[PDB]
């Protein structure tokens, strides 16, 4: 059901929810994500660090936490909760 | 008043007595103030005869 | 007319029945502390309120108060106990206090109109409250106009005697509305003593025009008006009937400064010829140019500091110097747009008086004419308001048989807890005022007429009607009127007897499947409005004790976001939002540039400061003479700095 | 299906509004039909108006001049009633002299090879002794209601003064339909608009232009 | 920074996570976005020009600021701030004009009519502060009221009056039903929905109709469906059924699975429905669901052909009361002298104002069809101070936060769960709990067991069962070090599922406590500030008999202890503070039992009393029964949780009596209880606020004077445990995204995608 | 004049289901001409249906039908589905008899040449045991959806669309975000396509409103070429 979700919307948070803990913990995990993805396109990040991403077919100016949220939908990356 | 417009008016009753001057509130206060020759008229239709 | 005639009650009653009328109090917490004189209240030389009356019923009109309440036997007439504001309410016996007094603060908030079109149905007071109300041209002496001009009328007297009356022309009033009146006679007439010689701003041929009378709908249409919402035809903002006139003035001086005497000049440090083309040889802008917003009105320059090395290169490098100098210069606030109607220029050359030290002094006159925008506050007489939800094109509207589109739908919700029956009142009576109406009496007339006078029946179209607070029309007379309806062009008739009719919706083309309720409503136009409201910031100054930014001047007010919104936000748990909201939003001296350098370059945005106001509170701990010390895990004393 | 074509014929009941009927054709076909001319006959119709005004002794639309008894934003007002009627292809100029006692109306506006005033009996101004008005309005072509075009978008420097152009040649449209048997005889609708113009042009040219545009968008 | 506001006005047209936005309002916030983006672009060359090309309103930027704005939530807020609904995030789109549009579904969150209000507009800039814009924040993931766990997002005043008309159900309409004759067939049946829609296009037939037709796409009630089928669901399979036109096109608006309902939809139908959806489902389909409601609501809103006049209005009532009045008038001549009866009286005037009132209510329903425009609206449903409280509520519950998933706590509270032979209070006491030990019945057979969120269907479940009471886990009891476990506090009202460890719940409670407050509000300041009862209230010191002695100077109550002890007498209470009311019912008398907790007057019971009495345990059960008992009789819904937040702050200092350490400071219980004489203390919200750890929070309170002089003399440390403190020096809230759990998450990708 | 172009797309939910949009319109033109489309068509398109069907043993009863699970309304309600292109253009009998136990799918009627059946696996009626059925059912052309005439007088479906619904949205920021974008949804039946269907909608307005355009050709039109 739910026809399509727009924008905002997409992903779901039901189907997001089942990725982390808590509501809180999916901040936290989309959020760092998106820290990630934004060096790598400016360039290479901090310090003796290579980052990496975007893991997902990136959409036409698709921002770098709406990706991240895609990512997390498709169990592309898993953290450490805690 | 002489240039007033045509309203009809549903009142089946009479208004003998005009609205006074609604402006007087403040005029008739300080011409009392000053002492007005215009408020020394008052005594023309007079009262306690003295103006001060 | 309404400021005058106000009271301070600081120092409800049988006494103050008659005397001053807690009807007209404000709706805010000083309720009861502030209420206007009543209509016909008379104050005795002592300072008693002197109620007049008519001793019972005797013709002569004595002074009643105490003293007359100690013998109390009939009243002086309807409305003792009504006020001006409150008076001019039709159908005032009908709605609630609470209505009745806001519609009274709802009239002495109307803007006014370039037409100025007067009430197609009211009270009598709109007469008597024009004239007296001091803005309006009142003749002195009986005789003849000898000339008459938008800029004065000239009156021969049959005495021989020649009075001038000069017309206030656009004048900025107090809070920025214009003031324009309109001379409404011509050189051959004739005028009698006291006659009204030209309108004011919100009078019409001599009574008191606040709004205009439109076409309404009462049927909720798609939501459009849902819940106070208005919506609007787009014929009102093509005829500029709701378009008002706004003004506002801006000031600026000269010398007398803090380093030496500044000057006003044209030339500014460095800008392109292109940005100082609308300015004059003085550097003020020219009157009649359009002005948009961070436009100069008056070119000024500053004693320099002259006293960096980066800029200097570049300067010496294409020729330009070091001519001081700080730019300090008159531009329009950010949000307005205007023409600039006219100039005043005080200089030191002439021998005017100024303040000391100060050399020039000018001020730039900007007027706007207004559009009815969406969001524009709109209200009537009987208290209602609400703000305009969306401005339709005249093609997609309901619209009578005749094809005659509404002009405003309202909705009916209101109704079943509120009640504001005058409302619906005034709403047939203004079509029965438009299109007339003929009681076509067979064999006598009807026993609504009963009560009736002869001169009420049959009246032509586009009629004006009096309806007196409590003497005033009856539900009896009302529907024997919305039985008689003079038709249209074509003969058809458009309202029935119920006040309602067919509408066929603009957009679909299917007529609405019942009556709707239409009809002619006075509105008014209030003073709150979009271009004034609306506020948006990114960047901006910030204040000099807290670092706060600060709003409140001519440009980029920021918003608060109070402890009650903190509460809020900790609600949601976002630790985040909150923390930049707090810090590098607001207060973080380091914190507020890197982020918008980091935006600019598109980085990451970085982990917010101290946040200026928490530095603060450390120092006034510190000046109580409490040692306070901010101790991290080891290095036991940090020193912020 | 009982096949017989739609067909329009004209009427008149004014000159500057006449009817029209089209019948017959399916039930249902007359309410959404009517009133989709109706949308398109009060917007879309290509019409004349006048965009900028310039009055020699006026710098800008708040002040008065000096003779007249109708302050200059009170003439604008009185100079939106100007119905007007133009091909012009391009922006073209009016002129309006007029001096001492008298009433300035629309028929003391010269119109220039092309364009023509269609109310020379409106109201503008009145003149007095003292009172000189010359003025100068530029017709331009558009459709619709454009607002003032501000001289800072276009530059038309201080002289000008825009003014709100409507160009809508249409007044007063509406309509009313009679569905004929209705028994089990046969079905079908007939209806009939009531077109209404400013005399710009002819209520059948106004309903052609109407019918092309939705002839064109159709697709 | 960053913030602006406007005038607000109906965005009928958006969907529930869009906003209307100024694009002037928008380009100015955005101002330094823009200016990136048309900056990597050529159209300005630098910075510096960009600038000016954004400020000038140059249209090459409009293209340019759609982009930017996509996908980019804002955060708007109306004051004042009541609950945290007052401020949610939208997808902000451009729009024309200077005017906000706000979706109508969130006016009752916002609490935002449409005259001449503003709302103020913030944009969150970090990636984290859109995340917990996007997640916590959105305006569709918030729908049930975090006090009660009701919608706040259900249509309202014009959609219930619109689908009260769709609905609705007229016999005698035009595409009535009409049963097979011998002559001709049922003419009410219809090929498939469709075909109605096609009939009621032309003349055939009433959407308001009762005919009968074959739905495929549509699920039948659960009642006929077992009958029909059986045999599984029908995705494509047929039925039919009698309903009204609108019925099915109201259903349609509904979720597929969802069964059908055919009924005329009231506002506490509606209600109803909403509820059922957002268990049954996720949010994201409730969210559209009553999105859609939203547009049918307002579509036949418009046809519904609602519309006042004066003939709906107008009052019959005139003769009816010229007749009464004189009825009352020549009472005075009677009244006077020879047939007063002093007590006839005033029983003649009662009885005849209520005979009046009988007969104006039937006048009311005598002169107006049932389709009346009022009386329609009336039956669908349709139709400062505070602050204070609120905010010392808020600074002795701001640092209550669930921190641990389970303590493993044994022992909670009593549900009075279903009166039998069904309580109202169930819904704000038992719902959404979870079960400290299994609900047995008496036949053996275990029903819902512990640890269960006690949702609706359990209580039903449970309520056929025939238990009476039930034991819940509750914060009162939670013994969590530090603030409460997620299991003893249970559903969170705003989420429908468990609550999540992260939550702050002393605020949600206080903000739940506060906004009502717009036998009243001065009387919930005595209680949760502990004060003595204005008029005390006598409470049972022993179980026994009761010996009631009636005197002119005052009552007097003697308990006769069961035990054989000395007597209880409680003497000298006012006349008027009258006795306190009871398988057979009635009012208190002589002789009757009283056990210990019982309350002997009608009044209120010092709390502190009852603490030395009962236990510190039943004075929290009759804090929460006295507070919520004021809020029941406004009509206000508030889950017990919430009040109970507030009444576990107080309990938890104690009184050391005396010397080991020393005299009676109010300490803390964990702190006492968990190293090795002392008390249980009462003490009000103002003055538990004030012993809280930290002084710099405890001095932003009240009276930062004394509250300095004793912390600098003992140099009181303040750790920076509570958030009030990291708010102050700006600092990272040790709740929600600030706890160490979830800020420390370390976050890299599958080696399985990076290679990929 | 001249006018921005528009957009006509297609996307295709089902085979028999599709909804098109129309990007961007001048305001108000979604409302204009949507409307129209609609009721164009719904009721314009011409198509073959069910007028009376007659079977063997009824005209005394009503309801019941011995020799059939399938009660006379419910009957009706499956040949109302059935769907029949007939270039006849008058009334023809068409034939079905099927006797013995088994199920009727429309595939047992006999088609008159010129007719076709374009569902044969449409469920008509089951047959009872040891039971026959002769059905013959009337046939004509028409436009929309006529009521029952008032032997088995029933609703005819002319029309091959069945549910049509529109709407509009704003699009187009550019410098006026309040452009019209026209959403249309339309379910047709197999006789023809839903993108065929458009078209004879169009091709009949077109002719419609060109009565207007010929009487004078000459008025100035807007057109976006
Ligand atoms: N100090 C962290 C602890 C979070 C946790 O692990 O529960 C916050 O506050
Ligand atoms: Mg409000
Ligand atoms: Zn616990």
């Amino acid at each position: 059901a739910y026809d399509t979700p727009l924008g905002i919307t997409n992903p779901p948070i039901d189907e997001l929810l089942s990725r982390a803990s808590s509501k809180y913990a999916l901040v936290i995990y989309a959020a760092k994500r998106a820290r990630q993805i934004n060096d790598y396109y400016n360039q290479l990040g901090d310090g003796i660090l290579e980052y990496v991403g975007p893991l997902v077919e990136p959409g036409l100016q698709e921002k770098p936490l709406s990706i991240a949220l895609r990512e997390i939908h498709g169990d592309l990356l898993e953290h450490t909760e805690g | 008043v002489p240039g007033a417009p045509n309203r009809v008016s549903f009142a089946k009753l009479r208004e003998p007595l005009e609205v006074p001057g609604l402006l007087d509130v403040q005029t008739d206060s300080f011409e009392w103030l000053v002492g007005s020759d215009r408020w020394r008229q008052a005594a023309i239709d007079r009262g306690e005869e003295n103006p001060v | 007319l309404t400021h005058k005639r106000r009271l301070l009650a600081l120092g409800v009653h049988p006494s103050h029945y008659g005397r001053m009328c807690p009807i007209e109090t404000p709706e805010g917490p000083n309720i009861g502390l502030i209420g206007s004189l009543s209509v016909y209240a008379r104050v005795n030389p002592f300072g008693f309120i002197e109620t007049p009356y008519r001793k019972v019923v005797t013709d002569q009109i004595d002074y009643l108060t105490a003293d007359e309440e100690d013998r109390h036997v009939m009243d002086v007439s309807p409305r003792q106990m009504v006020s001006v504001a409150t008076a001019m309410i039709p159908f005032l016996e009908h709605d609630d206090a609470n209505r009745a007094l806001m519609g009274a603060n709802m009239q002495r908030q109307a803007v006014p109109l370039v037409r100025s079109e007067a009430p197609l149905v009211g009270t009598g007071m709109e007469l008597r409250a024009a004239i007296d109300a001091g803005d309006v041209v009142v003749a002195d002496k009986t005789g003849v106009i000898e000339e008459v001009s938008a800029d004065y009328i000239t009156v021969m007297a049959d005495d021989g005697t020649r009075q001038s009356y000069r017309l206030r022309k656009f004048a900025r009033s107090n809070h920025g509305t214009c003031a324009n009146q309109r001379p409404i006679v011509d050189a051959g007439q004739r005028v009698e003593a006291g006659q009204v010689i030209a309108d004011g701003p919100c009078t019409q041929n001599g009574e008191m025009a606040l709004g205009k009378n439109l076409l309404v709908a009462i049927m909720p249409w798609e939501g459009h008006n849902y819940e106070d919402a208005i919506i609007l035809s787009n014929r009102l903002v093509e005829e500029d009937v709701l378009t008002s006139i706004h003004i506002e003035e801006h000031e600026i001086d000269a010398r007398d400064t803090k380093l030496g005497a500044e000057e006003i000049t044209r030339d500014i440090p460095n800008v392109s010829d292109e940005v100082l083309a609308d300015l004059d040889e003085r550097g003020i802008v020219r009157i009649g140019a359009e002005v948009r917003d961070g436009d100069i009105l008056v070119g000024k320059v500053t004693p320099k500091g002259e006293t960096t090395p980066e800029e200097r290169l570049l300067r010496a490098i294409f020729g330009e110097k070091a001519r001081e100098v700080r730019d300090t210069s008159l531009k329009v606030p950010h949000g307005e747009s205007g023409k600039v109607i006219g100039i005043r220029v005080f200089s030191r050359e002439d021998d005017d008086e100024l303040p000391a030290g100060v050399n020039e002094l000018v001020r730039v006159y900007v007027a706007q004419k207004r559009k009815i925008s969406d969001g524009d506050k709109l209200a009537g007489r009987h208290g209602n308001k609400g703000v305009i939800g969306k401005i339709l094109p005249v093609e997609d509207m309901p619209f009578l048989p005749d094809g005659t589109p509404v002009d405003i739908i309202l909705n009916t919700h209101g109704v079943p807890r509120r009640m504001n029956i005058g409302q619906i009142l005034e709403t047939h009576l203004g079509w029965v005022a438009k299109a007339g109406w003929n009681i076509d009496v067979a064999a006598g007339v009807p026993d609504w007429a009963s009560k009736l006078p002869e001169e009420l029946y049959s009246a032509p179209a586009d009629s004006t009607v009096a309806t007196p607070v409590f003497d005033g029309a009856q539900e009896g007379e009302l529907a024997g009127l919305l039985g008689s309806t003079l038709p249209n062009r074509d003969g058809e008739v458009m309202v029935d007897a119920d006040g309602k009719s067919t509408l066929f919706d603009g957009r679909s083309g299917e007529p609405f499947p019942y009556p709707v309720t239409v009809g002619y409503m006075y509105i008014l136009k209030l003073h709150h409005l979009v271009d004034d409201k609306i506020h948006a910031r990114s960047t901006g100054p910030y204040s000099m004790i807290t670092q706060q930014p600060l709003g409140g001047k001519a440009q980029f007010g920021g918003q608060r976001f109070g402890e009650m919104e903190c509460w809020a936000m900790q609600a949601y748990g976002a630790a985040y939002t909150l923390q930049e909201l707090l810090t590098i939003k607001s207060d973080d001296t380091v914190g507020r540039v890197k982020v918008y350098e980091a935006i600019v370059k598109g980085e990451n945005i970085p982990e917010p400061g101290i946040p200026e106001s928490f530095k603060v509170l450390l120092k006034e701990l510190q000046s109580l003479c409490l040692n306070v010390e901010v101790l991290s895990s080891d290095g036991a004393a940090i020193e912020m700095r | 299906l009982i096949s017989q074509r739609p067909t329009l014929s004209e009427e008149t009941v004014a000159e500057n509004r006449s009817r029209f009927v089209i019948e017959p054709l399916e039930p249902g076909f007359g309410y959404t039909l009517g009133n989709s001319l109706r949308r398109t006959l009060l917007s879309s119709i290509p019409g004349a108006a006048v965009t900028s005004i310039r009055i020699d002794g006026v710098l800008h639309e708040f002040t008065t001049v000096p003779g007249v008894k109708e302050d200059v934003t009170d003439i604008i007002l009185n100079l939106k009633g100007l119905v007007v009627s133009s091909d012009d292809d391009e922006p073209v100029t009016m002129y309006l002299r007029k001096q001492g006692p008298g009433v300035v109306t629309a028929g003391d506006i010269v119109p220039p090879a092309g364009v023509t005033v269609h109310n020379p009996d409106m109201h503008i101004a009145t003149l007095n002794d003292k009172g000189k008005l010359e003025v100068e309005l530029v017709v331009e072509r558009g459709r619709g209601y454009v607002p003032a075009v501000q001289n800072k978008a276009s530059g038309a420097e201080i002289g000008r003064i825009p003014v709100d152009s409507i160009y809508s040649p249409v007044l007063k449209v509406t309509y009313k339909v009679e569905a004929t048997r209705v028994e089990q005889r046969t079905d079908f609708d007939k209806l009939i608009i009531d077109v209404e113009t400013k005399n710009s042009i002819s209520p059948r040219d106004a309903l052609a232009s109407a019918g092309g545009t939705l002839v064109e968008l159709f697709g | 920074d960053y913030s602006g506001r406007s005038v607000i006005v109906v965005g009928p047209q958006l969907k529930l996570h869009q906003c209307g936005l100024p694009k002037l309002m928008a380009l100015e916030l955005f101002k330094p976005f823009v200016m990136k983006r048309l900056v990597d672009l050529n159209h300005a060359q630098n910075i510096k020009s960009a600038k000016r090309m954004v400020e000038r309103q140059r249209p090459q930027v409009w293209d340019v600021l759609e982009e930017v704005i996509a996908e980019h939530p804002v955060l708007l807020n109306r004051a004042p701030t009541l609950h945290r609904l007052g401020i949610q995030a939208f997808e902000p789109q451009l729009v024309e004009g200077k005017a906000i549009q706000l979706h109508p579904l969130v006016c009752e969150a916002f609490n935002a009519d449409f005259d001449g209000d503003q709302m103020a507009v913030h944009l969150p800039l970090s990636a984290e502060a859109q995340a917990e814009a996007r997640i916590l924040m959105l305006s569709s993931n918030n729908i049930l009221s975090p006090a009660s766990g009701k919608p706040l997002a259900m249509p309202r005043l014009d959609m219930v009056t619109g689908l009260y008309y769709l609905t609705t159900l007229v016999e005698g309409a035009t595409g009535e039903y009409q049963a097979a004759t011998k002559d001709a067939p049922e003419q009410g049946v219809y090929s498939s929905p469709a075909e109605a829609i096609m009939a009621m296009d032309r003349g055939a037939l009433s959407v308001r109709a009762k005919i009968k037709v074959r739905l495929t796409e549509l699920r039948p009630p659960t009642d006929l469906e077992a009958q029909l089928f059986e045999n599984g669901w029908k995705p494509g399979d047929a039925w039919t059924a009698e309903t009204t036109l609108g019925r099915v096109m109201f259903n349609e608006l509904l979720p597929k699975s969802y069964p059908f309902v055919n009924e005329q939809m009231h506002k506490k139908v509606q209600a109803r429905i909403i509820n059922d959806l957002a268990e049954r489902f996720p949010m994201i389909v409730v969210a559209q669901t009553v999105d859609k409601l939203k547009d049918a609501g307002f579509y036949w809103a418009t046809r519904s052909g609602v519309t006042v006049s004066m003939a709906d209005v107008l009052v019959q009532k005139q003769e009816i009361l010229e007749r009464h009045e004189a009825e009352a008038d020549a009472i005075e001549r009677k009244y006077q002298r020879g047939a007063l009866n002093h007590t006839e009286r005033n029983e003649s005037l009662v009885k005849i104002w209520q005979d009046a009132t009988e007969e104006v209510g039937k006048a009311l329903e005598e002169f107006y069809p049932a389709d009346n425009p009022i009386i329609t609206i009336v039956k669908s449903g349709a139709t400062a101070d505070s602050g204070y409280l609120t905010r010392r509520l808020v600074d002795v519950s701001q640092d209550v936060i669930v921190r641990e998933h389970d303590c493993e706590t044994e022992r909670g509270i009593n549900v009075t769960l279903a009166e039998r032979g069904r309580d109202a209070h169930v819904e704000t006491s038992a719902f959404a709990r979870t079960l400290a030990t299994d609900a047995v019945d008496a036949n053996g057979n275990v029903i819902i067991e512990r640890g269960h969120d006690l949702g609706d269907p359990a209580i039903d479940a449970l309520l056929a069962a025939g238990i009476t009471t039930v034991k819940v886990r509750s914060v009162l009891t939670c013994t969590s070090a530090t603030g409460v476990c997620a299991m003893c506090y249970g559903r969170s009202m705003a989420t429908g599922k468990l609550v999540d460890i992260g939550e702050a719940v002393g605020i949600v409670a206080a903000q739940s406590i506060g906004e009502p407050g717009t036998g009243g509000l001065p009387r919930v300041q005595e209680l949760f500030e502990a004060r003595v009862p204005r008029n005390k209230a006598p409470i049972a010191d022993v179980a026994g008999r009761v010996r009631l002695e009636e005197s002119d100077k005052f009552f007097k109550i003697t308990i006769v202890p069961d035990d054989g002890g000395e007597e209880v007498v409680y003497d000298k209470l006012s006349k008027r503070q009258r006795l306190r009311v009871i398988g057979t019912e009635g009012v208190l008398s002589d002789g009757d039992h009283v056990e210990v907790g019982d309350q002997l007057m009608e009044g209120a019971a010092d709390p502190h009393e009852v603490l030395r009495v009962q236990g510190p345990r039943e004075v929290q059960i009759h804090l929460v029964k006295e507070v919520q008992e004021v809020y029941r009789a406004q009509g206000v819904s508030i889950h017990d949780k919430h009040i109970e937040v507030i009444v576990r702050q107080m309990l938890r200092r104690v009184t050391i009596i005396d010397s080991e350490f020393l005299p009676g400071s109010l300490t803390e219980r964990a702190e006492f209880e968990a190293e090795n004489a002392g008390r249980p203390v009462l003490m009000g919200i103002t003055k538990a606020s004030l012993a809280t750890d930290s002084w710099l929070s405890a001095a932003s309170f009240q009276e930062t004077t004394r509250v300095l002089t004793d912390a600098a003399i003992n140099c009181r440390s303040d750790k920076l445990n509570g958030l009030k403190e990291n708010v102050i020096i700006g600092k990272l809230i040790p709740a929600g995204t600030g706890i160490s759990r979830y800020r420390n998450i370390q976050v890299q990708p599958t080696e399985e995608a990076r290679a990929a």
